[PDB]
């Protein structure tokens, strides 16, 4: 069944989750350390600030009623509605990648333990 | 001495240690033949005359050259004792299992310990020093002595006749039934205690469940007080065709093997 | 009492017997291995659960398995030295 | 070697007669094949690779400071 | 007594979501502008130059420390001139990295390709060494000629790897490797 | 041959399939210096010691080389108030902000105490240090490969070794240093303090210089020899001369005919000697850390506050580490000896000693931290008069405030050293005592329960370093003497961290108080430490959070390196948490999945990937924990004391 298929290829699931977590942690930590070094060395301009252009695109096209970033769309709503959606910037990219790293690592540990409850080569 | 040791007897301090262990830990019991594996295994019997309780021995000649230590058993706080009776060829030094050092007597030797693990460690040390006939006994609260370790006279490292296998499971470790397969049975949480027949039966049952093309619907019970529902399906014809399917499937499966 | 089991894969090493600090494992005759001997555990009540027997078993996986049962602890299984329950 | 001396010793046996005019070279009897084998060890080889990579990065950063050509 | 800055949503009841094609480019985005005319970026550069000059003034003219700080100042000036072509917001002035996929100043496609080629080179060199040195001895004891042969021969990794993938010499059949089947699948 | 045997460990690792795992590599590293018992054990130990001496000589030569070439030592000589920097930093990446790094090792003050005035002298010392390191390496080679077995030095020739160390090494070194002081370190400091130029040091050994210019042997010389930077060197010279005399006289007036190592094997004898030597070196390091700020001995040392703080903290850490290693090697020697009957009284009073120490630790912990928590609660509840302070229930350390005695021609140190103590000093001293007692409890427990215990009765068969005995008996993890040293290292970290926190806050409080101005003479309490180091909140606010401003606002300044090391230390410390909280099995299963991923792509490494063993994981976690905590304190202290002093 569904669970049997998940168990049979549990090695693939655990390995790919491990790769995702390794990539996310490596890059988030490395970019944060690079920004730390640049700010420490009095060169804040040379930080790696990857603009969260995908979330900005979603926000501008689907949520925002005024041109805040201008990417994807620039139309202004004639009768906008109000809410408390924050306006994102460069740091939010790294923070969301940290969030993704945390979620993926938690899922990795939980899935790995659940699927190895059926047994590992050590047990 | 009253400050050195409590003034009351070990039995007085024990209170109702028995009749409470039977209540607090009803699972904690020995099998009918504790030191042995089969009922017809000689079962050599010893008494307090042979191995007396330590509180009845003062400056016994069989005691080794031991100076006493704080690491020994709890007199007046525990009543169970384990004794070692080994015969030496010469007077040499050995490590006590409770740390410190004692010197063996030329002939008979006798030590008392609380845990059997200490006695077995001392036996390992002595056998490493070329000593046979290391006999380990257990002293109970009332003084009943149980002979242990070379229970049938032959050390467990050497195979001996009359020893029935115990806790032997006739398959591989991972051939035990899974907990889900043994659900709602007495072996649900302990699949390693199930019988070989039970494990094989449930491992075949899970396979039987996964063949719904031939699995039987098992009609609903008649619980309502009203008349039987006419329905539109004949359970008798279904049962007959299921008998035919079972017969043909068994024939084909046995032809395969 | 931590249940200890012996399986067909046992090859009569006697290493599990020598590794037991409480004389639980015991060598019985059998006709399943070339050694014509198989470990048995007739004194499980003395098993502390140290799993030294599992450390000394050379088979691909443990021909002797110690299943810890924390809901059935015993003064012999807990290795009590200063408290007596008998 | 009745006198207890460590393995791989360049020491003559201390049980000698009257003063001997002998040549006892105190230098390790190393081998060119052995030295090349030792420098090919995984720790040595990979630490040398790491040092080479780090120095290459150092020189690239020195002669091309920052990411000016991004 | 006030709340957080309230943002205005699009009451998009028209039943269609319009994505402007002309806004799919960095040059058309109203929140990022080139660093050359970014006033905040220019102020950052001026502050950096002023701090470097202040640090230089501590050491007397002609000293080695003076020359070192002067070289630092020249490096900062050249870096600023290079970064004038980058894209840096409108209120921060810090140059940004555009990870959309557009090939722009400070983009990601070229660095991604360079890194992927380099690390595929590394991985293929290691894999080739392990395939041609199926021995733990040659793993602990690196066969330096063969190791460097594999390292310099892995330059063709992107095509050799795909050829092996499509020809079955790259991946291993699941029935031939140690896969976890302890549940007796 | 020898080159072939250099990688002999790796050849043996690859020879057997059982050693073709990463665990074998980690064992090869862990068992690197664990010189096994053999006929050449003493040769190996002595050669390793000589090699380490050569390494330290390399370090000293490098430090003198940096002083000669990459330091403003001459400018510091012309003006001691300037920042001592002895590490140039090249313009790579963007690190140019921290180009002059203020060195706090005190080498400038040391060299000034040695009469060094020219960088040429530092170059010569660096060259001679390299020469000495080369000689030490040659000697270590020789002893390992061609020399005596050295097996008689701890049992048979212990009298000769001890007598040589007493007379020759110690006494003659002290006498030679006294001669150096009197002849070139006093006159050079005289001519520098007076500003009358310094000749070549050898010209002071002319019998026509101030040695015979005036024969007056008291504090009277040309013009006015009233330099108080110079008197500590005079006292040091007198101390060294007296110490040399007393050592030489007492060595020949001592029995020394008692070697307690007759009953121990050579390996266990070496381990016990190492343990007692580590104890002595650690307590000496702690004593020097106290005496560095207790008594001024180096020129312009107390003025350089970062140097004082660094010396104190570094030597406290080294003393704590060596004190822990003392018990570590005592445990190793006890557990690895065949018949260690010498410790019979303590192995038979095992439970008595351990339980009394347990009660002492419990009493001290509850009392000290309850004083702290009670002060926290009373201050939170707005009850300052119910706290433990000077304006409240006063825990005055009366035993501290008395050293009066018959004079008999003495002075200075006949008192409490001119410092008054208060409730905060009492409470923090009891915290120090409790933490020291707990570290000693763990270490002594590891020593005593090393061969046997009530839980496991054959722990001597398990050697010194084992992960556990199994999950039986309820669980027997961390019973090994190694694991007791592992926990004692954490408790030493806690103890020394609190000690250095107490010292640093007291030092900053005294610096602020002496910065009254001149007119301000009622310090009331003020004394930020004395007024606030009575609560855990007081510490957390007025010491950690208060002084962290320097280390967290260091970006763009030369202390940005301290800020970055602060962050990296936090990172390493949380990684330690990762290693310490987790277990080997999980990581093994994760590595199994990753290795399946590898095998799927025909990668298949043969050195089978195994996760770190239980003891290896604990050791890695402890190493990262110590590194992170000590680095955080290092960055914090250095940034705070350099920015503000
Ligand atoms: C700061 C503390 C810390 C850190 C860094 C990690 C890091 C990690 N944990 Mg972890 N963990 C921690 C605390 C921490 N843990 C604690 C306290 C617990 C509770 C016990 C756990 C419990 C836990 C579990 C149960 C699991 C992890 C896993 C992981 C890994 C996830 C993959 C990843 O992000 O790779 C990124 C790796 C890092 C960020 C480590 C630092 C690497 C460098 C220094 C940073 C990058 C620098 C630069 C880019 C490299 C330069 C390259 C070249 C120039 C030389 C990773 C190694 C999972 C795992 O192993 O899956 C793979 C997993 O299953 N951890
Ligand atoms: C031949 C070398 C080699 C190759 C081809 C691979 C290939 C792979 N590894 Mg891997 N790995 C290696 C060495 C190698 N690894 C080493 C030495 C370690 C120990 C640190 C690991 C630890 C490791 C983990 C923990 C994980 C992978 C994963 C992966 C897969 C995804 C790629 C990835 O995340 O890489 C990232 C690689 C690393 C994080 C470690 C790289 C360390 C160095 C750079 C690699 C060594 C190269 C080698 C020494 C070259 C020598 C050549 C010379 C002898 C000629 C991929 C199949 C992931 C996976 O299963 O995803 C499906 C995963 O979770 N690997
Ligand atoms: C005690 C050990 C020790 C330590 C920690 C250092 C540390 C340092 N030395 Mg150094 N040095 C030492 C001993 C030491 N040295 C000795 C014994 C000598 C005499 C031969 C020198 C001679 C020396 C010179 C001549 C220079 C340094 C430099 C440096 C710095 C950069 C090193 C570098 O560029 O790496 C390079 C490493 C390699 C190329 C690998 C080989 C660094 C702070 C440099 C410096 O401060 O630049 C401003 C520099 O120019 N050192
Ligand atoms: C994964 C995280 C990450 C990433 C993506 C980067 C990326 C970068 N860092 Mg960085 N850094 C990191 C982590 C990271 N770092 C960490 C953890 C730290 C703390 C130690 C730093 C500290 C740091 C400093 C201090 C500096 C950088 C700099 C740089 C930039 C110049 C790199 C360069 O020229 O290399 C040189 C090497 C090459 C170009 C490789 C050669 C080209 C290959 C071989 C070609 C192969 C064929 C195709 C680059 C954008 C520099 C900068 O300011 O640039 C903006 C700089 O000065 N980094
Ligand atoms: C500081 C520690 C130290 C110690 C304790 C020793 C101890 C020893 N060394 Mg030695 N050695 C050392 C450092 C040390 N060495 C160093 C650093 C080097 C490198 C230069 C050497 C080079 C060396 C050689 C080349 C030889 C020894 C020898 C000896 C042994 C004979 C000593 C003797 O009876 O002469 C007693 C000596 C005196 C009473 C006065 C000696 C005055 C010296 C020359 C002053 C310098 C003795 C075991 C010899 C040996 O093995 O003999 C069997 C031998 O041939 N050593
Ligand atoms: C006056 C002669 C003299 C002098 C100056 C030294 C000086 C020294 N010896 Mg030594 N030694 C001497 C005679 C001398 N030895 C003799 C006669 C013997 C033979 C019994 C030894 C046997 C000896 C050993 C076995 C060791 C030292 C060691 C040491 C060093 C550290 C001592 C220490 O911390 O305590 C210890 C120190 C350089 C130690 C060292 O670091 O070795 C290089 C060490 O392990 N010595
Ligand atoms: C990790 C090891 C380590 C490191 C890196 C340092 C580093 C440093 N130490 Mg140090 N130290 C250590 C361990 C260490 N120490 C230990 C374990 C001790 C205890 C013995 C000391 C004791 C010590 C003293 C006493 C002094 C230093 C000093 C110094 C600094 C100058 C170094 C120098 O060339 O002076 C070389 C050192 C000296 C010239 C002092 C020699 C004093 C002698 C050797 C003391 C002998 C005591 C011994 C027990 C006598 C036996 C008495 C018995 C007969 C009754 C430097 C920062 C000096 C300093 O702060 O200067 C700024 C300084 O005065 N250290
Ligand atoms: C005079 C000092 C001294 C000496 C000679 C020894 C000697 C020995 N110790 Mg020992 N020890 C000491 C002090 C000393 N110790 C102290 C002070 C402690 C308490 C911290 C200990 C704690 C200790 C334990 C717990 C154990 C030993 C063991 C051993 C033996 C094997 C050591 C080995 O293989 O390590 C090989 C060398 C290493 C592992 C070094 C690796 C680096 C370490 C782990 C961390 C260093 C981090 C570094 C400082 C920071 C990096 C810089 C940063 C900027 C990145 C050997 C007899 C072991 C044994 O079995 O003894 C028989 C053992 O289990 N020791
Ligand atoms: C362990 C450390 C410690 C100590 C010494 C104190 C001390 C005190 N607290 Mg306190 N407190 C603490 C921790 C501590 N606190 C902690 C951790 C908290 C947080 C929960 C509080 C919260 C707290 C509150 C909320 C209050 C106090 C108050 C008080 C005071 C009165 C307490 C009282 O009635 O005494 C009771 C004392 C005893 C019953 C006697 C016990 C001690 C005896 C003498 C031991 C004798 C042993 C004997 C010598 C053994 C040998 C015998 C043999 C020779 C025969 C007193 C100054 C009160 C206050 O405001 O007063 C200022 C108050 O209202 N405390
Ligand atoms: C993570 C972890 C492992 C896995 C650790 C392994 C497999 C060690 C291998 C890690 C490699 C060697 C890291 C190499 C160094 C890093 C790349 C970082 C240093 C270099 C950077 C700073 C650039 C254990 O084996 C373990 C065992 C017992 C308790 C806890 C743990 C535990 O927490
Ligand atoms: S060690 Fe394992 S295989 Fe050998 S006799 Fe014991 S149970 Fe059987
Ligand atoms: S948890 Fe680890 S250390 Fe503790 S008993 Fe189990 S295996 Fe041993």
């Amino acid at each position: 069944d569904l669970v049997g298929k998940l168990l049979a290829t549990k090695a693939t699931v655990i390995s790919t989750l491990s790769w995702i977590t390794l990539f996310l942690g490596f890059h988030a930590t490395g970019l944060y350390m690079h920004n730390d070094a640049m700010a420490a060395f009095g060169v804040p301009q040379k930080q790696i600030i990857i603009e969260p252009v995908f979330a900005e695109f979603i926000q501008q096209v689907f949520f925002l009623g005024t041109p805040v970033y201008g990417l994807g769309s620039a139309a202004v709503s004639s009768t906008p509605t109000l809410s408390f959606l924050p306006i994102i910037s460069g740091g939010d990219f790294l923070v969301h990648h940290a969030i993704a790293l945390g979620l993926h690592t938690t899922v990795l540990v939980l899935i790995k333990g659940a699927l190895d409850s059926q047994g590992s080569y050590l047990f | 001495a009253v400050p050195n040791t409590p003034k009351s007897s070990p039995d007085t301090l024990a209170g109702n240690r028995t009749e409470a262990s039977a209540v607090s830990r009803p699972y904690d019991k020995f099998n009918v033949n504790y030191p042995l594996s089969s009922p017809d295994q000689a079962r050599t019997e010893v008494t307090t005359k042979e191995i007396p309780r330590p509180e009845d021995l003062v400056d016994s000649p069989k005691f080794p050259l031991f100076g006493g230590s704080a690491n020994g058993y709890m007199s007046k706080a525990t009543r169970e004792r384990h004794a070692i009776t080994w015969t030496a060829k010469e007077e040499t030094t050995f490590e006590m299992p409770t740390s410190g050092w004692a010197m063996m007597n030329k002939g008979e030797n006798l030590c008392y310990f609380r845990k059997k693990e200490q006695c077995i460690a001392l036996c390992k040390q002595l056998r490493s020093m070329k000593i046979n006939d290391v006999k380990i006994y257990r002293l109970s609260k009332d003084g009943t002595v149980t002979f242990l370790h070379p229970s049938d006279g032959v050390f467990p490292e050497k195979v001996n006749k009359g020893r029935v296998p115990v806790n032997f499971r006739p398959f591989t470790v991972c051939q035990n039934a899974k907990q889900g397969e043994l659900k709602f049975t007495e072996y649900w949480t302990k699949p390693y205690e199930a019988d070989a027949l039970t494990t094989l039966f449930v491992k075949a049952r899970v396979a039987a469940y996964n063949d719904v093309v031939n699995l039987f619907p098992l009609p609903n019970p008649k619980l309502t007080s009203g008349p039987a529902e006419p329905t539109s399906v004949d359970y008798d014809a279904l049962t007959k065709e299921a008998m035919e399917g079972q017969k043909k499937r068994i024939e084909a499966a046995m032809a395969s093997v | 009492a931590h249940a200890v089991k012996i399986y067909d894969t046992c090859i009569g090493c006697t290493l599990c017997v020598r590794a037991c600090p409480t004389d639980v494992i015991e060598m019985v005759p059998a006709t399943v291995n070339a050694a014509k001997q198989v470990a048995s555990t007739p004194r499980v009540e003395d098993c502390v659960g140290c799993k030294r027997c599992e450390t000394a078993c050379p088979t691909d996986f443990l021909s002797i398995r110690v299943y810890l049962q924390e809901n059935e602890e015993t003064q012999y299984s807990l290795g009590l030295d200063l408290a007596d329950w008998s | 070697r009745k006198i207890p001396a460590g393995p791989y010793s360049v020491s003559v046996e201390p049980l000698r007669d009257g003063a001997t005019n002998e040549v006892s070279i105190v230098t390790p009897p190393i081998s060119s094949e052995g030295v090349q084998e030792y420098l090919s060890l995984a720790p040595v080889f990979f630490m040398a690779l790491a040092i080479f990579t780090s120095g290459f990065a150092i020189e690239v950063l020195r002669f091309f400071p920052d990411t000016r050509y991004w | 007594i006030d709340t957080a800055p309230v943002t205005k949503m699009k009451n998009l009841k028209t039943g269609t979501v319009e994505v402007d094609q002309t806004k799919l480019s960095v040059k058309s985005w109203g929140h990022m502008e080139p660093c050359g005319q970014n006033k905040k970026f220019q102020k950052r550069i001026k502050d950096e130059a002023f701090k470097l000059k202040k640090r230089q003034d501590k050491y007397a003219k002609g000293s080695a420390a003076y020359a070192g700080v002067q070289e630092v100042i020249d490096q900062a000036k050249d870096t600023a001139k290079a970064y004038e072509g980058r894209w840096c917001g409108k209120k921060d002035g810090l140059p940004r990295v555009i990870a959309t996929g557009e090939v722009t100043r400070g983009g990601i496609v070229t660095p991604a390709l360079m890194f992927l080629y380099t690390t595929g080179w590394i991985g293929y060199a290691g894999r080739s060494y392990l395939l041609r040195t199926k021995d733990a001895a040659k793993e602990i004891k690196i066969d330096v000629p063969l190791a460097l042969t594999c390292m310099t021969s892995a330059f063709a990794w992107p095509v050799y790897s795909w050829q092996d993938i499509t020809n079955g010499r790259f991946v291993a059949k699941d029935t031939e490797i140690r896969v976890q089947r302890m549940h007796m699948a | 041959d020898f080159s072939k045997a250099a990688f002999g460990s790796a050849t043996g690792l690859v020879a057997k399939a059982a050693s073709q795992t990463t665990t074998a590599i980690w064992n090869l590293h862990a068992d690197a210096h664990d010189f096994s018992n053999s006929s050449y054990l003493s040769k190996q130990v002595f050669a390793a010691n000589l090699a380490h001496i050569g390494v330290v000589f390399i370090w000293l030569s490098g430090m003198h080389f940096h002083g000669a070439y990459f330091s403003n030592y001459l400018d510091w000589l012309q003006d001691p108030s300037i920042a001592p920097t002895a590490q140039q930093v090249s313009n790579i990446a963007n690190q140019s902000v921290l180009n002059p790094i203020r060195v706090t090792s005190g080498f400038f003050n040391l060299w000034l105490a040695e009469g060094i005035t020219s960088t040429y002298q530092l170059k010569v010392i660096a060259a001679f240090g390299l020469i000495a390191s080369a000689l030490c390496f040659l000697g270590s080679y020789f002893h390992m490969h061609s020399s005596t077995s050295f097996t008689r030095v701890l049992n048979t020739k212990l009298t000769s070794l001890s007598t040589h160390h007493l007379v020759g090494l110690l006494g003659l070194g002290s006498l030679a240093w006294a001669g150096h002081l009197i002849h070139i370190s006093l006159p050079v400091n005289i001519l520098l303090n007076a500003g009358v130029a310094v000749p070549s040091p050898h010209s002071l050994l002319s019998s026509k210089a101030v040695a015979t210019i005036v024969e007056q042997l008291s504090f009277s010389a040309l013009t006015s020899s009233d330099g108080y930077v110079w008197q500590p060197l005079v006292y040091s010279a007198m101390h060294h001369f007296a110490l040399a005399l007393v050592l030489i006289v007492g060595s020949i007036f001592l029995s020394t005919a008692s070697n307690p190592l007759m009953s121990f094997t050579v390996g266990s004898s070496w381990h016990l000697v190492l343990g007692v030597q580590l104890f002595v070196t650690g307590t000496a390091s702690v004593l020097y850390a106290q005496m560095s700020n207790a008594y001024p001995v180096y020129p312009y040392l107390l003025t350089d506050h970062p140097t004082v703080v660094s010396l104190f903290v570094h030597h406290m850490w080294i003393g704590g580490f060596f004190l822990v290693g003392a018990f570590a090697h005592l445990s190793i020697g006890l557990v690895r000896d065949t018949l260690p009957q010498s410790f019979s009284v303590v192995l038979t009073q095992r439970d008595i000693i351990l339980g009394h120490l347990t009660w002492v630790v419990a009493f001290l912990g509850v009392h000290s931290f309850g004083l702290y928590v009670h002060n926290d609660t009373m201050q939170a509840l707005g009850r300052p008069d119910d706290m433990f302070s000077d304006n409240a229930i006063s825990l005055l350390p009366v035993f501290a405030r008395w050293s009066t005695l018959t004079l008999n021609s003495t002075g200075s140190a006949v008192s409490v050293l001119g410092v008054e103590l208060s409730t905060a000093d009492f409470m923090v001293t009891h915290i120090h005592a409790f933490t020291i007692h707990t570290t000693v409890l763990i270490l002594v427990k590891g020593f005593l329960y090393a061969r046997s215990s009530r839980l496991v009765n054959d722990k001597y068969k398990l050697d010194f370093r084992y992960p556990c005995d199994g999950p039986g008996r309820g669980g027997t993890c961390q019973i090994s003497p190694w694991d007791h040293v592992f926990l004692g290292l954490f408790w030493m970290y806690n103890s020394i961290s609190v000690v250095i926190f107490h010292f640093f806050w007291e030092y900053q409080s005294n610096l602020a108080s002496i910065k009254a101005s001149a007119g301000g003479s009622i310090r009331a309490l003020a004394s930020d430490f004395e007024l606030n180091s009575i609560n855990t909140n007081g510490w957390l606010r007025n010491f950690l959070w208060s002084g962290a401003a320097q280390v967290i606002q260091s970006y763009g300044s030369p202390l940005a390196a301290y800020g970055l090391t602060f962050l990296a230390s936090h990172f390493v410390w949380a990684l330690s948490l990762m290693f310490l909280f987790s277990g080997r099995g999980y990581w093994q299963e994760l590595i199994e999945s990753v290795l399946w991923a590898h095998h799927k792509l025909y990668v298949v490494p043969h050195i089978q990937p195994r996760a770190l063993s239980i003891t290896s994981g604990r050791a890695v976690g402890l190493t990262h924990y110590l590194l992170g905590g000590i680095g955080t304190t290092w960055s914090f202290f250095l940034a705070r004391i350099v920015a503000t002093a």
